Protein backbone atom coordinates (compact mmCIF):
# COMPACT_ATOMS: atom_id res chain seq x y z
CA UNK A 1 0.00 0.00 0.00
CA UNK A 2 1.13 4.02 -0.66
CA UNK A 3 -0.75 6.13 0.85
CA UNK A 4 -0.68 10.04 -0.35
CA UNK A 5 -2.53 13.50 0.62
CA UNK A 6 -2.82 16.63 -1.51
CA UNK A 7 -4.32 20.00 -0.45
CA UNK A 8 -4.55 22.63 -3.60
CA UNK A 9 -4.30 26.40 -3.47
CA UNK A 10 -8.24 26.96 -3.51
CA UNK A 11 -8.58 24.43 -0.95
CA UNK A 12 -9.80 21.44 -2.63
CA UNK A 13 -7.97 17.71 -1.19
CA UNK A 14 -7.59 14.83 -2.34
CA UNK A 15 -6.71 11.29 -0.22
CA UNK A 16 -5.70 8.61 -2.26
CA UNK A 17 -4.72 5.17 -1.11
CA UNK A 18 -3.29 2.71 -3.62
CA UNK A 19 -2.30 -0.75 -3.53
CA UNK A 20 -0.51 -4.33 -5.04
CA UNK A 21 -1.03 -5.88 -1.73
CA UNK A 22 2.23 -7.84 -0.55
CA UNK A 23 5.45 -6.42 -1.14
CA UNK A 24 5.93 -6.88 -5.03
CA UNK A 25 2.82 -8.36 -4.92
CA UNK A 26 2.06 -11.81 -7.15
CA UNK A 27 6.14 -11.30 -7.38
CA UNK A 28 4.59 -11.79 -11.15
CA UNK A 29 6.49 -9.18 -13.63
CA UNK A 30 6.05 -8.86 -17.27
CA UNK A 31 9.40 -8.98 -19.18
CA UNK A 32 7.79 -6.78 -22.09
CA UNK A 33 5.90 -3.69 -20.08
CA UNK A 34 7.60 -4.23 -16.71
CA UNK A 35 4.10 -4.06 -14.49
CA UNK A 36 4.59 -5.88 -11.47
CA UNK A 37 1.01 -7.82 -11.16
CA UNK A 38 -1.15 -7.26 -7.66
CA UNK A 39 -1.65 -10.35 -5.42
CA UNK A 40 -5.25 -8.95 -4.46
CA UNK A 41 -7.10 -12.44 -4.42
CA UNK A 42 -4.94 -13.18 -1.40
CA UNK A 43 -7.59 -9.85 0.48
CA UNK A 44 -10.38 -12.81 -0.34
CA UNK A 45 -11.38 -15.04 2.69
CA UNK A 46 -10.94 -18.75 1.65
CA UNK A 47 -13.00 -21.22 3.34
CA UNK A 48 -9.85 -23.56 2.94
CA UNK A 49 -6.80 -21.87 4.04
CA UNK A 50 -5.57 -21.75 7.93
CA UNK A 51 -5.76 -18.03 7.93
CA UNK A 52 -3.90 -18.11 11.70
CA UNK A 53 -4.26 -20.09 14.62
CA UNK A 54 -8.18 -20.12 15.33
CA UNK A 55 -8.84 -17.35 12.74
CA UNK A 56 -11.91 -18.70 10.93
CA UNK A 57 -12.61 -17.69 7.42
CA UNK A 58 -15.30 -15.08 6.74
CA UNK A 59 -17.94 -15.08 4.36
CA UNK A 60 -18.98 -11.97 3.71
CA UNK A 61 -15.52 -12.04 2.19
CA UNK A 62 -15.30 -15.21 0.12
CA UNK A 63 -14.39 -14.25 -3.58
CA UNK A 64 -16.80 -14.38 -6.15
CA UNK A 65 -16.33 -13.17 -9.71
CA UNK A 66 -16.51 -9.68 -10.40
CA UNK A 67 -16.63 -8.94 -6.34
CA UNK A 68 -14.00 -6.71 -4.80
CA UNK A 69 -12.16 -7.94 -1.47
CA UNK A 70 -12.36 -6.32 1.90
CA UNK A 71 -9.59 -3.79 2.21
CA UNK A 72 -8.23 -1.77 5.74
CA UNK A 73 -7.15 1.34 3.37
CA UNK A 74 -9.26 4.67 4.44
CA UNK A 75 -7.97 7.61 2.58
CA UNK A 76 -10.07 10.58 4.58
CA UNK A 77 -10.82 14.40 4.70
CA UNK A 78 -12.09 16.22 7.67
CA UNK A 79 -14.15 19.29 7.00
CA UNK A 80 -14.86 22.01 9.59
CA UNK A 81 -18.43 23.22 9.73
CA UNK A 82 -17.12 26.39 7.69
CA UNK A 83 -16.40 24.24 4.48
CA UNK A 84 -12.59 24.06 4.89
CA UNK A 85 -10.84 21.07 4.30
CA UNK A 86 -9.23 20.71 8.76
CA UNK A 87 -7.06 17.32 7.59
CA UNK A 88 -6.21 14.76 4.99
CA UNK A 89 -4.75 11.63 6.29
CA UNK A 90 -4.38 8.27 5.65
CA UNK A 91 -2.25 5.28 5.84
CA UNK A 92 -0.17 2.38 4.00
CA UNK A 93 0.96 -1.33 5.87
CA UNK A 94 -1.51 -3.69 5.74
CA UNK A 95 -4.05 -4.50 8.50
CA UNK A 96 -2.31 -1.58 11.06
CA UNK A 97 -3.63 0.95 8.30
CA UNK A 98 -7.43 1.36 10.13
CA UNK A 99 -6.08 1.69 13.74
CA UNK A 100 -3.08 4.12 12.07
CA UNK A 101 -5.16 6.49 10.23
CA UNK A 102 -7.39 6.53 13.77
CA UNK A 103 -4.47 7.32 16.20
CA UNK A 104 -2.78 10.15 13.60
CA UNK A 105 -6.30 11.99 13.86
CA UNK A 106 -6.34 10.95 17.42
CA UNK A 107 -3.18 12.51 17.84
CA UNK A 108 -3.96 15.56 15.96
CA UNK A 109 -7.79 16.21 17.00
CA UNK A 110 -7.73 15.63 21.17
CA UNK A 111 -4.15 15.15 22.00
CA UNK A 112 -3.36 18.49 20.46
CA UNK A 113 -0.27 17.29 18.60
CA UNK A 114 1.09 19.17 15.22
CA UNK A 115 0.91 16.93 12.49
CA UNK A 116 5.06 16.46 12.27
CA UNK A 117 4.64 14.81 15.76
CA UNK A 118 1.19 12.69 15.27
CA UNK A 119 2.85 10.87 12.43
CA UNK A 120 6.04 10.61 14.04
CA UNK A 121 4.81 8.98 17.76
CA UNK A 122 4.58 6.12 18.53
CA UNK A 123 1.63 3.79 17.50
CA UNK A 124 0.24 0.35 18.74
CA UNK A 125 -2.01 -1.91 17.19
CA UNK A 126 -4.31 -4.87 18.24
CA UNK A 127 -7.14 -6.34 15.78
CA UNK A 128 -8.35 -8.83 17.77
CA UNK A 129 -7.51 -11.78 15.78
CA UNK A 130 -4.49 -12.68 16.52
CA UNK A 131 -5.32 -11.55 20.14
CA UNK A 132 -1.89 -9.26 21.07
CA UNK A 133 -1.03 -5.46 21.19
CA UNK A 134 1.92 -4.94 19.09
CA UNK A 135 3.68 -1.81 20.12
CA UNK A 136 6.55 0.20 18.60
CA UNK A 137 9.92 0.04 19.54
CA UNK A 138 9.94 3.62 21.16
CA UNK A 139 6.98 3.18 22.46
CA UNK A 140 6.61 5.60 26.42
CA UNK A 141 7.58 2.45 28.42
CA UNK A 142 4.98 3.65 30.70
CA UNK A 143 2.32 2.66 28.17
CA UNK A 144 3.63 -0.52 28.03
CA UNK A 145 3.59 -1.17 31.79
CA UNK A 146 -0.03 0.29 31.87
CA UNK A 147 -1.37 -2.57 29.64
CA UNK A 148 0.75 -5.16 31.14
CA UNK A 149 -1.10 -4.20 34.32
CA UNK A 150 -4.69 -4.53 32.41
CA UNK A 151 -3.16 -7.43 31.33
CA UNK A 152 -2.55 -7.45 27.65
CA UNK A 153 -0.10 -9.24 26.19
CA UNK A 154 2.38 -6.51 24.27
CA UNK A 155 5.05 -7.53 22.01
CA UNK A 156 7.46 -5.30 19.91
CA UNK A 157 6.83 -4.66 16.17
CA UNK A 158 10.40 -5.97 14.96
CA UNK A 159 9.92 -2.88 11.88
CA UNK A 160 7.31 -0.13 12.41
CA UNK A 161 3.68 0.02 12.10
CA UNK A 162 2.14 1.33 9.03
CA UNK A 163 2.80 4.37 6.98
CA UNK A 164 1.13 7.95 7.65
CA UNK A 165 1.57 10.88 5.17
CA UNK A 166 -1.25 13.82 6.66
CA UNK A 167 -1.81 17.55 6.17
CA UNK A 168 -3.34 19.48 8.52
CA UNK A 169 -4.67 23.24 8.35
CA UNK A 170 -3.16 25.84 10.74
CA UNK A 171 -2.98 29.48 11.17
CA UNK A 172 0.22 29.66 9.33
CA UNK A 173 -0.98 28.05 6.66
CA UNK A 174 -1.19 24.22 5.14
CA UNK A 175 1.05 21.76 7.51
CA UNK A 176 2.21 18.58 5.73
CA UNK A 177 4.27 15.63 6.84
CA UNK A 178 5.41 12.09 5.61
CA UNK A 179 6.48 9.44 7.70
CA UNK A 180 10.07 9.11 8.64
CA UNK A 181 9.18 5.41 9.14
CA UNK A 182 9.42 5.18 4.70
CA UNK A 183 11.36 8.28 4.04
CA UNK A 184 9.22 10.27 2.44
CA UNK A 185 9.15 14.14 2.52
CA UNK A 186 6.47 16.61 1.60
CA UNK A 187 6.37 19.38 -0.70
CA UNK A 188 4.73 22.58 -1.22
CA UNK A 189 4.52 26.53 -1.90
CA UNK B 1 12.11 22.71 5.74
CA UNK B 2 9.36 23.16 7.88
CA UNK B 3 6.86 21.57 5.59
CA UNK B 4 4.36 24.23 6.68
CA UNK B 5 2.94 26.17 3.17
CA UNK B 6 0.79 28.83 2.55
CA UNK B 7 -0.73 27.97 -0.73
CA UNK B 8 -0.59 24.30 -1.42
CA UNK B 9 1.10 20.86 -0.61
CA UNK B 10 1.34 17.39 -1.55
CA UNK B 11 2.65 14.58 1.29
CA UNK B 12 4.10 11.56 -0.46
CA UNK B 13 5.88 8.80 0.75
CA UNK B 14 8.74 9.96 -1.40
CA UNK B 15 10.45 13.60 -2.08
CA UNK B 16 11.04 13.70 -5.93
CA UNK B 17 6.73 12.20 -5.60
CA UNK B 18 5.87 14.92 -3.39
CA UNK B 19 7.74 17.39 -5.85
CA UNK B 20 6.02 15.88 -8.86
CA UNK B 21 2.80 16.65 -7.35
CA UNK B 22 3.67 19.91 -6.49
CA UNK B 23 4.94 21.05 -10.09
CA UNK B 24 1.65 19.88 -10.84
CA UNK B 25 -0.16 22.35 -9.23
CA UNK B 26 2.20 24.93 -9.71
CA UNK B 27 1.43 25.02 -13.46
CA UNK B 28 -2.32 24.71 -13.01
CA UNK B 29 -3.04 21.28 -12.18
CA UNK B 30 -6.04 20.47 -9.89
CA UNK B 31 -5.56 18.73 -6.68
CA UNK B 32 -6.68 15.68 -8.56
CA UNK B 33 -3.92 16.29 -11.43
CA UNK B 34 -0.81 16.59 -8.33
CA UNK B 35 -2.38 13.31 -6.59
CA UNK B 36 -2.32 11.41 -10.39
CA UNK B 37 0.99 13.01 -11.28
CA UNK B 38 2.63 11.67 -7.95
CA UNK B 39 1.38 8.37 -7.79
CA UNK B 40 2.43 7.71 -10.90
CA UNK B 41 5.88 8.52 -9.47
CA UNK B 42 5.03 6.61 -6.92
CA UNK B 43 4.69 3.18 -8.17
CA UNK B 44 8.43 4.15 -9.77
CA UNK B 45 9.82 5.08 -6.57
CA UNK B 46 8.29 2.17 -4.28
CA UNK B 47 7.40 -0.40 -6.78
CA UNK B 48 7.20 -2.46 -3.79
CA UNK B 49 3.68 -0.72 -2.31
CA UNK B 50 1.58 0.02 -5.75
CA UNK B 51 1.77 0.84 -9.50
CA UNK B 52 -0.53 0.86 -12.42
CA UNK B 53 -0.76 -3.36 -11.59
CA UNK B 54 -2.85 -2.77 -8.85
CA UNK B 55 -5.73 -0.66 -7.14
CA UNK B 56 -6.33 2.62 -5.54
CA UNK B 57 -9.38 4.68 -4.11
CA UNK B 58 -9.44 8.62 -3.84
CA UNK B 59 -11.34 10.82 -1.55
CA UNK B 60 -11.76 13.94 -3.20
CA UNK B 61 -13.68 17.27 -1.59
CA UNK B 62 -14.30 20.56 -3.58
CA UNK B 63 -13.95 23.70 -1.47
CA UNK B 64 -16.26 25.62 -3.84
CA UNK B 65 -19.25 23.16 -3.96
CA UNK B 66 -18.76 21.70 -0.57
CA UNK B 67 -19.01 18.17 -1.41
CA UNK B 68 -16.93 14.74 -1.12
CA UNK B 69 -16.97 12.06 -3.28
CA UNK B 70 -14.83 8.92 -3.86
CA UNK B 71 -13.97 7.30 -6.64
CA UNK B 72 -13.57 3.19 -6.14
CA UNK B 73 -11.22 1.53 -8.79
CA UNK B 74 -10.34 -1.37 -6.53
CA UNK B 75 -9.13 -4.58 -8.21
CA UNK B 76 -12.07 -7.11 -8.83
CA UNK B 77 -11.64 -10.78 -8.85
CA UNK B 78 -11.65 -12.39 -12.73
CA UNK B 79 -14.62 -13.79 -14.16
CA UNK B 80 -13.15 -16.97 -14.23
CA UNK B 81 -12.84 -16.98 -10.12
CA UNK B 82 -14.21 -19.33 -7.61
CA UNK B 83 -14.51 -19.54 -4.17
CA UNK B 84 -12.69 -22.69 -3.16
CA UNK B 85 -9.39 -22.18 -6.24
CA UNK B 86 -7.01 -21.97 -3.43
CA UNK B 87 -6.35 -24.93 -0.96
CA UNK B 88 -3.10 -22.95 0.87
CA UNK B 89 -2.30 -19.56 1.57
CA UNK B 90 1.21 -19.59 -1.23
CA UNK B 91 -1.52 -20.59 -3.97
CA UNK B 92 -2.94 -17.10 -3.00
CA UNK B 93 -0.32 -15.20 -2.61
CA UNK B 94 2.12 -15.99 -5.54
CA UNK B 95 2.14 -16.53 -9.17
CA UNK B 96 -0.62 -15.44 -11.84
CA UNK B 97 -3.65 -17.18 -10.35
CA UNK B 98 -3.24 -14.32 -7.11
CA UNK B 99 -3.99 -11.58 -9.73
CA UNK B 100 -6.75 -10.09 -9.47
CA UNK B 101 -8.29 -7.25 -12.63
CA UNK B 102 -6.14 -3.96 -12.18
CA UNK B 103 -8.40 -0.82 -11.44
CA UNK B 104 -5.46 1.69 -11.03
CA UNK B 105 -5.63 3.54 -14.55
CA UNK B 106 -9.16 3.58 -14.90
CA UNK B 107 -9.62 5.31 -11.55
CA UNK B 108 -6.85 7.68 -12.48
CA UNK B 109 -8.70 8.33 -15.97
CA UNK B 110 -12.51 8.75 -14.01
CA UNK B 111 -10.61 11.01 -11.56
CA UNK B 112 -9.03 13.16 -14.42
CA UNK B 113 -12.03 13.28 -16.26
CA UNK B 114 -14.09 15.00 -13.58
CA UNK B 115 -11.44 17.14 -12.26
CA UNK B 116 -8.34 17.60 -14.55
CA UNK B 117 -7.23 20.75 -14.99
CA UNK B 118 -3.98 19.84 -16.68
CA UNK B 119 -3.74 17.23 -20.17
CA UNK B 120 -2.98 13.46 -19.57
CA UNK B 121 0.09 13.47 -20.95
CA UNK B 122 1.17 16.22 -18.94
CA UNK B 123 0.77 14.00 -15.77
CA UNK B 124 3.30 11.28 -17.16
CA UNK B 125 5.83 13.33 -18.43
CA UNK B 126 7.90 13.73 -15.13
CA UNK B 127 7.51 10.21 -14.44
CA UNK B 128 8.44 8.54 -17.70
CA UNK B 129 11.75 10.60 -17.22
CA UNK B 130 12.55 9.18 -14.30
CA UNK B 131 11.96 5.60 -15.28
CA UNK B 132 14.07 5.69 -18.18
CA UNK B 133 16.90 8.16 -16.38
CA UNK B 134 17.01 6.19 -12.92
CA UNK B 135 17.19 6.78 -9.19
CA UNK B 136 19.08 6.22 -5.93
CA UNK B 137 16.68 3.42 -4.21
CA UNK B 138 15.08 4.92 -1.31
CA UNK B 139 15.09 3.63 2.59
CA UNK B 140 11.14 2.14 2.42
CA UNK B 141 12.53 0.06 -1.15
CA UNK B 142 15.85 -0.77 0.10
CA UNK B 143 14.75 -2.41 3.07
CA UNK B 144 11.56 -4.44 1.08
CA UNK B 145 14.15 -5.62 -1.27
CA UNK B 146 16.00 -6.85 1.40
CA UNK B 147 12.88 -8.49 2.61
CA UNK B 148 12.29 -10.31 -0.09
CA UNK B 149 16.25 -10.99 -1.24
CA UNK B 150 15.44 -14.71 -1.49
CA UNK B 151 12.82 -14.73 -4.34
CA UNK B 152 13.76 -11.65 -6.05
CA UNK B 153 16.84 -13.44 -6.50
CA UNK B 154 15.53 -16.68 -7.33
CA UNK B 155 13.25 -15.01 -10.06
CA UNK B 156 15.12 -13.36 -13.42
CA UNK B 157 12.44 -11.42 -14.29
CA UNK B 158 12.53 -9.58 -11.36
CA UNK B 159 16.07 -9.60 -10.94
CA UNK B 160 16.50 -7.91 -14.39
CA UNK B 161 15.80 -4.72 -12.62
CA UNK B 162 15.33 -5.56 -8.98
CA UNK B 163 19.59 -6.63 -8.99
CA UNK B 164 22.79 -5.86 -9.40
CA UNK B 165 25.24 -8.19 -9.87
CA UNK B 166 22.70 -10.64 -9.09
CA UNK B 167 22.42 -9.72 -5.81
CA UNK B 168 19.15 -6.98 -4.41
CA UNK B 169 19.84 -3.08 -5.07
CA UNK B 170 20.68 -1.73 -1.46
CA UNK B 171 19.76 1.96 -0.53
CA UNK B 172 21.89 4.96 -2.57
CA UNK B 173 22.76 2.21 -5.63
CA UNK B 174 20.24 3.58 -8.92
CA UNK B 175 17.43 1.70 -10.01
CA UNK B 176 16.36 2.42 -13.66
CA UNK B 177 12.89 0.47 -15.44
CA UNK B 178 12.96 0.80 -19.01
CA UNK B 179 10.47 -1.52 -19.70
CA UNK B 180 7.65 0.86 -17.21
CA UNK B 181 8.70 3.91 -19.29
CA UNK B 182 7.90 2.65 -22.47
CA UNK B 183 4.57 1.35 -20.94
CA UNK B 184 3.68 5.25 -19.28
CA UNK B 185 5.23 6.49 -22.78
CA UNK B 186 1.84 4.39 -24.07
CA UNK B 187 -0.56 5.08 -21.46
CA UNK B 188 -0.09 8.79 -22.01
CA UNK B 189 -0.36 8.90 -25.54
CA UNK B 190 -3.14 6.37 -26.24
CA UNK B 191 -4.95 7.05 -22.62
CA UNK B 192 -6.56 4.38 -20.38
CA UNK B 193 -8.13 2.27 -23.46
CA UNK B 194 -3.99 1.04 -24.23
CA UNK B 195 -4.46 -1.09 -20.78
CA UNK B 196 -8.19 -1.81 -21.02
CA UNK B 197 -8.79 -2.54 -24.47
CA UNK B 198 -6.08 -1.42 -26.64
CA UNK B 199 -2.44 -1.73 -27.31
CA UNK B 200 -1.39 -3.35 -23.96
CA UNK B 201 -3.99 -5.54 -23.82
CA UNK B 202 -3.02 -9.07 -24.94
CA UNK B 203 0.59 -8.83 -23.52
CA UNK B 204 -1.44 -8.41 -20.00
CA UNK B 205 -3.26 -11.71 -20.13
CA UNK B 206 -0.14 -13.75 -21.88
CA UNK B 207 1.73 -12.64 -18.95
CA UNK B 208 -1.03 -13.51 -16.24
CA UNK B 209 -1.92 -16.82 -17.90
CA UNK B 210 2.01 -17.62 -18.61
CA UNK B 211 2.21 -17.42 -14.64
CA UNK B 212 -0.67 -19.11 -14.21
CA UNK B 213 -3.33 -16.83 -13.99
CA UNK B 214 -7.26 -16.44 -15.10
CA UNK B 215 -7.35 -13.37 -16.17
CA UNK B 216 -8.57 -12.58 -19.54
CA UNK B 217 -9.27 -9.73 -22.18
CA UNK B 218 -13.33 -9.73 -21.52
CA UNK B 219 -11.74 -8.72 -17.64
CA UNK B 220 -9.67 -6.14 -18.94
CA UNK B 221 -12.25 -4.78 -21.67
CA UNK B 222 -15.40 -5.02 -18.25
CA UNK B 223 -13.40 -3.21 -15.61
CA UNK B 224 -15.27 -0.14 -14.57
CA UNK B 225 -14.08 2.60 -11.93
CA UNK B 226 -16.85 3.75 -9.72
CA UNK B 227 -17.97 7.21 -8.25
CA UNK B 228 -19.53 7.21 -5.39
CA UNK B 229 -20.97 10.77 -4.69
CA UNK B 230 -22.20 10.01 -0.92
CA UNK B 231 -19.11 8.88 0.97
CA UNK B 232 -19.53 7.40 4.35
CA UNK B 233 -19.62 10.32 7.01
CA UNK B 234 -19.52 11.04 10.82
CA UNK B 235 -19.56 14.06 12.62
CA UNK B 236 -16.83 15.17 15.27
CA UNK B 237 -17.36 18.12 17.46
CA UNK B 238 -17.60 20.89 14.53
CA UNK B 239 -16.21 18.88 11.44
CA UNK B 240 -17.11 16.37 9.40
CA UNK B 241 -15.08 13.41 8.31
CA UNK B 242 -15.30 11.35 4.71
CA UNK B 243 -14.01 8.07 3.94
CA UNK B 244 -14.76 5.17 2.08
CA UNK B 245 -17.62 3.05 3.35
CA UNK B 246 -17.34 -1.46 2.40
CA UNK B 247 -15.39 -2.73 0.66
CA UNK B 248 -12.87 -0.51 2.65
CA UNK B 249 -12.88 0.30 6.18
CA UNK B 250 -14.39 3.92 6.47
CA UNK B 251 -17.20 1.75 9.12
CA UNK B 252 -14.37 0.66 11.46
CA UNK B 253 -12.55 3.60 11.39
CA UNK B 254 -16.00 5.39 12.05
CA UNK B 255 -16.62 2.93 15.16
CA UNK B 256 -13.31 3.69 16.23
CA UNK B 257 -13.83 6.81 16.57
CA UNK B 258 -17.25 6.97 17.73
CA UNK B 259 -16.35 5.12 20.99
CA UNK B 260 -13.56 7.34 21.66
CA UNK B 261 -15.12 10.61 21.86
CA UNK B 262 -17.31 10.26 24.54
CA UNK B 263 -14.35 9.71 26.74
CA UNK B 264 -13.74 14.02 25.27
CA UNK B 265 -9.92 12.90 24.86
CA UNK B 266 -7.94 16.34 25.02
CA UNK B 267 -4.01 16.90 26.16
CA UNK B 268 -5.07 16.61 29.80
CA UNK B 269 -5.21 12.55 28.65
CA UNK B 270 -1.98 12.61 28.31
CA UNK B 271 -0.28 14.78 30.75
CA UNK B 272 0.31 12.80 33.31
CA UNK B 273 1.25 8.31 33.39
CA UNK B 274 -1.49 7.72 34.75
CA UNK B 275 -4.17 9.25 32.49
CA UNK B 276 -1.70 8.56 29.99
CA UNK B 277 -1.78 4.38 30.21
CA UNK B 278 -5.62 4.38 30.88
CA UNK B 279 -6.18 6.37 27.64
CA UNK B 280 -4.47 3.94 25.73
CA UNK B 281 -5.98 1.33 27.28
CA UNK B 282 -8.98 2.77 26.08
CA UNK B 283 -7.83 3.05 22.67
CA UNK B 284 -6.80 -0.89 22.54
CA UNK B 285 -9.82 -1.60 23.73
CA UNK B 286 -12.14 0.47 21.23
CA UNK B 287 -9.72 -1.29 18.58
CA UNK B 288 -11.03 -4.59 19.65
CA UNK B 289 -15.05 -3.70 19.20
CA UNK B 290 -14.30 -2.06 16.16
CA UNK B 291 -11.90 -5.24 14.83
CA UNK B 292 -15.22 -7.58 16.30
CA UNK B 293 -17.99 -6.06 13.68
CA UNK B 294 -15.03 -6.16 10.74
CA UNK B 295 -15.91 -9.61 9.83
CA UNK B 296 -19.21 -9.10 8.83
CA UNK B 297 -17.91 -6.01 5.84
CA UNK B 298 -17.60 -7.32 2.19
CA UNK B 299 -18.36 -5.89 -1.22
CA UNK B 300 -21.95 -4.19 -0.74
CA UNK B 301 -22.39 -5.45 -4.78
CA UNK B 302 -22.41 -9.14 -3.26
CA UNK B 303 -23.34 -8.75 0.63
CA UNK B 304 -25.88 -6.97 2.54
CA UNK B 305 -24.08 -4.09 4.57
CA UNK B 306 -26.39 -1.65 5.15
CA UNK B 307 -27.59 -2.43 8.39
CA UNK B 308 -23.91 -3.61 9.73
CA UNK B 309 -23.15 -0.40 8.84
CA UNK B 310 -26.00 1.72 10.10
CA UNK B 311 -24.47 0.42 12.99
CA UNK B 312 -20.91 0.81 13.13
CA UNK B 313 -21.32 4.36 12.22
CA UNK B 314 -24.45 4.88 15.20
CA UNK B 315 -22.93 7.07 18.07
CA UNK B 316 -25.66 5.35 20.47
CA UNK B 317 -24.43 1.65 19.26
CA UNK B 318 -20.55 3.07 20.13
CA UNK B 319 -22.37 4.44 23.30
CA UNK B 320 -23.11 1.15 24.12
CA UNK B 321 -19.70 -0.58 23.48
CA UNK B 322 -18.17 2.50 25.22
CA UNK B 323 -19.74 1.19 28.15
CA UNK B 324 -18.40 -2.05 28.07
CA UNK B 325 -14.94 -0.95 27.96
CA UNK B 326 -13.71 -1.50 31.78
CA UNK B 327 -11.22 0.78 33.22
CA UNK B 328 -8.89 -1.74 35.35
CA UNK B 329 -8.65 -4.72 31.98
CA UNK B 330 -8.91 -6.30 28.90
CA UNK B 331 -10.86 -9.37 28.31
CA UNK B 332 -10.97 -12.49 26.40
CA UNK B 333 -11.77 -12.17 22.45
CA UNK B 334 -15.44 -13.86 22.84
CA UNK B 335 -16.25 -10.22 24.99
CA UNK B 336 -16.27 -8.61 21.44
CA UNK B 337 -18.83 -10.91 20.08
CA UNK B 338 -17.29 -11.19 16.69
CA UNK B 339 -19.42 -12.30 14.05
CA UNK B 340 -19.18 -13.92 10.84
CA UNK B 341 -22.84 -14.27 9.93
CA UNK B 342 -25.58 -11.73 10.18
CA UNK B 343 -28.80 -12.78 13.61
C1 LIG C 1 -8.07 -26.58 -4.92
O1 LIG C 1 -9.13 -27.51 -4.77
C2 LIG C 1 -10.31 -27.17 -5.49
C3 LIG C 1 -11.41 -28.16 -5.10
O2 LIG C 1 -10.91 -29.47 -5.06
C4 LIG C 1 -10.01 -27.13 -7.01
O3 LIG C 1 -11.15 -26.88 -7.83
C5 LIG C 1 -8.92 -26.09 -7.29
O4 LIG C 1 -8.51 -26.15 -8.64
C6 LIG C 1 -7.69 -26.30 -6.39
N1 LIG C 1 -6.82 -25.14 -6.53
C7 LIG C 1 -5.49 -25.22 -6.67
C8 LIG C 1 -4.74 -23.92 -6.85
O5 LIG C 1 -4.89 -26.30 -6.63
C1 LIG D 1 -15.66 22.18 -7.94
O1 LIG D 1 -16.99 22.42 -8.40
C2 LIG D 1 -17.15 23.61 -9.16
C3 LIG D 1 -18.62 23.98 -9.41
O2 LIG D 1 -19.38 22.84 -9.78
C4 LIG D 1 -16.36 23.45 -10.47
O3 LIG D 1 -16.44 24.62 -11.24
C5 LIG D 1 -14.89 23.10 -10.20
O4 LIG D 1 -14.34 22.63 -11.41
C6 LIG D 1 -14.68 22.03 -9.11
N1 LIG D 1 -13.33 22.07 -8.57
C7 LIG D 1 -12.47 21.08 -8.80
C8 LIG D 1 -11.12 21.25 -8.17
O5 LIG D 1 -12.73 20.08 -9.47
C1 LIG E 1 -11.71 -3.86 -27.53
O1 LIG E 1 -13.12 -3.78 -27.32
C2 LIG E 1 -13.95 -4.53 -28.20
C3 LIG E 1 -15.41 -4.41 -27.73
O2 LIG E 1 -15.86 -3.08 -27.92
C4 LIG E 1 -13.51 -5.99 -28.24
O3 LIG E 1 -14.25 -6.69 -29.22
C5 LIG E 1 -12.00 -6.15 -28.53
O4 LIG E 1 -11.66 -7.50 -28.35
C6 LIG E 1 -11.15 -5.29 -27.59
N1 LIG E 1 -9.73 -5.25 -27.94
C7 LIG E 1 -8.73 -5.71 -27.16
C8 LIG E 1 -7.32 -5.56 -27.69
O5 LIG E 1 -8.90 -6.24 -26.04
C1 LIG F 1 -23.49 12.26 6.05
O1 LIG F 1 -24.13 11.05 5.69
C2 LIG F 1 -25.50 11.02 6.04
C3 LIG F 1 -26.05 9.61 5.84
O2 LIG F 1 -25.77 9.20 4.52
C4 LIG F 1 -26.24 12.06 5.19
O3 LIG F 1 -27.59 12.09 5.62
C5 LIG F 1 -25.60 13.45 5.29
O4 LIG F 1 -26.06 14.24 4.22
C6 LIG F 1 -24.06 13.43 5.25
N1 LIG F 1 -23.46 14.66 5.77
C7 LIG F 1 -22.61 15.40 5.04
C8 LIG F 1 -22.06 16.62 5.71
O5 LIG F 1 -22.28 15.13 3.88
C1 LIG G 1 -27.45 -3.32 15.31
O1 LIG G 1 -27.40 -2.97 16.70
C2 LIG G 1 -28.45 -3.42 17.53
C3 LIG G 1 -28.12 -2.99 18.97
O2 LIG G 1 -28.00 -1.58 19.01
C4 LIG G 1 -28.64 -4.94 17.44
O3 LIG G 1 -29.86 -5.33 18.04
C5 LIG G 1 -28.64 -5.44 15.99
O4 LIG G 1 -28.50 -6.85 16.00
C6 LIG G 1 -27.49 -4.85 15.18
N1 LIG G 1 -27.57 -5.33 13.81
C7 LIG G 1 -26.52 -5.90 13.19
C8 LIG G 1 -26.77 -6.37 11.79
O5 LIG G 1 -25.40 -6.05 13.70
C1 LIG H 1 -6.44 -12.82 24.83
O1 LIG H 1 -5.71 -11.92 25.62
C2 LIG H 1 -6.43 -11.57 26.78
C3 LIG H 1 -5.58 -10.53 27.49
O2 LIG H 1 -4.87 -11.20 28.51
C4 LIG H 1 -6.73 -12.76 27.69
O3 LIG H 1 -7.68 -12.38 28.67
C5 LIG H 1 -7.29 -13.94 26.89
O4 LIG H 1 -7.34 -15.11 27.69
C6 LIG H 1 -6.52 -14.16 25.58
N1 LIG H 1 -7.16 -15.24 24.85
C7 LIG H 1 -8.42 -15.22 24.36
C8 LIG H 1 -8.84 -16.49 23.67
O5 LIG H 1 -9.22 -14.28 24.41
C1 LIG I 1 0.15 -2.52 0.39
C2 LIG I 1 -1.08 -2.30 1.35
O1 LIG I 1 -0.56 -2.02 2.66
C3 LIG I 1 -1.94 -3.58 1.40
C4 LIG I 1 -3.30 -3.28 2.01
C5 LIG I 1 -4.28 -4.48 1.92
N1 LIG I 1 -4.23 -5.12 0.59
C6 LIG I 1 -5.70 -3.91 2.09
O2 LIG I 1 -6.19 -3.91 3.25
O3 LIG I 1 -6.25 -3.44 1.07
CL1 LIG J 1 2.83 5.34 1.90
CL1 LIG K 1 10.79 -1.93 -16.05
NA1 LIG L 1 7.03 17.70 8.24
Amino acid sequence: TAHLSVVAEDGSAVSATSTINLYFGSKVRSPVSGILFNNEMDDFSSPSITNEFGVPPSPANFIQPGKQPLSSMCPTIMVGQDGQVRMVVGAAGGTQITTATALAIIYNLWFGYDVKRAVEEPRLHNQLLPNVTTVERNIDQAVTAALETRHHHTQIASTFIAVVQAIVRTAGGWAAASDSRKGGEPAGY
Amino acid sequence: DNHVYTRAAVAADAKQCSKIGRDALRDGGSAVDAAIAALLCVGLMNAHSMGIGGGLFLTIYNSTTRKAEVINAREVAPRLAFATMFNSSEQSQKGGLSVAVPGEIRGYELAHQRHGRLPWARLFQPSIQLARQGFPVGKGLAAALENKRTVIEQQPVLCEVFCRDRKVLREGERLTLPQLADTYETLAIEGAQAFYNGSLTAQIVKDIQAAGGIVTAEDLNNYRAELIEHPLNISLGDAVLYMPSAPLSGPVLALILNILKGYNFSRESVESPEQKGLTYHRIVEAFRFAYAKRTLLGDPKFVDVTEVVRNMTSEFFAAQLRAQISDDTTHPISYYKPEFYTP
